């Protein structure tokens, strides 16, 4: 599994599927041993470990970010057995605290690191980094709607949300994020109240709620990545 | 002008061709 994770062969840039199918499914291995532990095993190797996380992380294929999710509720089922003060109980903590931060909390720039790398950068980074609406060049990057592969997939989602529920305002911008949420309500706003738009939404977490919400049931290929993190944000758990 | 290097990297990187074209278009023709 190092060797697949290595730049050269899997590059976010250069991203050859094969790296990719080949190891999730090296990934989906553990998940199967991890609801086959009734053999027991030594913790090192049951953690894949950070070097692989960070890495898969920094990637953005959502098939290869539901994999991830979908071996960590693989872990979760072994993460109890296991004291809270384990080195490989702590790292496992630091992933989904991350990753619910980077998808869903969107309190990144607080954060000690996105995944080991200091908030500091990202604006500095969004320096010489064109954007229409710079009143919010920050929290675009901090949600799945902004996360590049993860964004154009709530397009696909919000537009089924939209024909589902038959409305006849339909979002305006092609990305979702709180600015292209806002500006088209605002204009709408008086007729909003009473219907036209999503009624299970009045505000942008409602929105990546119920972009999640979709994402809770069986249809959908990526659904675990919503449903592995109702488990740790007590209010999204409610909402599934 | 943007960073298009990082000030500590425009700090030795040669900037002129992007303050001129001229010393690019040099090369092309």
């Amino acid at each position: 599994q190092s060797l697949l994770t290595l730049d050269k062969i899997f590059n976010n840039a250069t991203s050859n599927r094969f790296s990719t199918m080949a190891f999730i499914s090296s990934l989906d291995i553990l998940t199967q041993l991890s609801k086959q532990t009734k053999s027991d095993y030594a913790i090192q190797y049951l953690i894949v470990g950070p070097d692989i996380m960070n890495k898969v992380f920094s990637s953005d294929d959502p098939l290869l970010l539901s994999a991830a999710c979908r071996y960590l509720v693989a872990t979760k089922n072994k993460l109890m057995q296991y004291p809270s003060t384990n080195k490989f109980v702590r790292m496992q903590n630091q992933y989904i605290m991350d990753l619910t931060n980077y998808l869903y909390r969107n309190k990144v720039l607080s954060s000690k690191s996105l995944f080991g790398v200091s908030p500091d950068f990202f604006k500095q980074i969004l320096e010489n980094l064109y954007i229409p609406t710079a009143d919010f060049k920050n929290a675009k990057f901090f949600t799945i709607t902004g996360i590049p592969a993860l964004s154009y997939i709530c397009i696909i989602i919000l537009r089924r949300l939209e024909t589902a529920e038959n409305t006849k305002i339909k979002f305006t911008s092609g990305i979702i994020n709180e600015e292209t949420f806002n500006n088209f309500f605002r204009v709408h706003h008086d007729e909003i109240g009473q219907h036209g738009w999503i009624k299970g939404v009045n505000n942008i977490h409602d929105l990546r709620v119920k972009i999640l919400m979709h994402l809770s049931n069986t249809a959908n290929p990526y659904r675990d990545i919503a449903a592995f993190l109702f488990t740790y944000l007590k209010s999204l758990s409610k909402y599934s | 002008q943007h960073q298009m290097f990082d000030p500590g990297v425009a700090d030795l990187l040669d900037t002129d061709i992007l303050t001129s074209p001229s010393k690019r278009k040099r090369k092309l023709k």
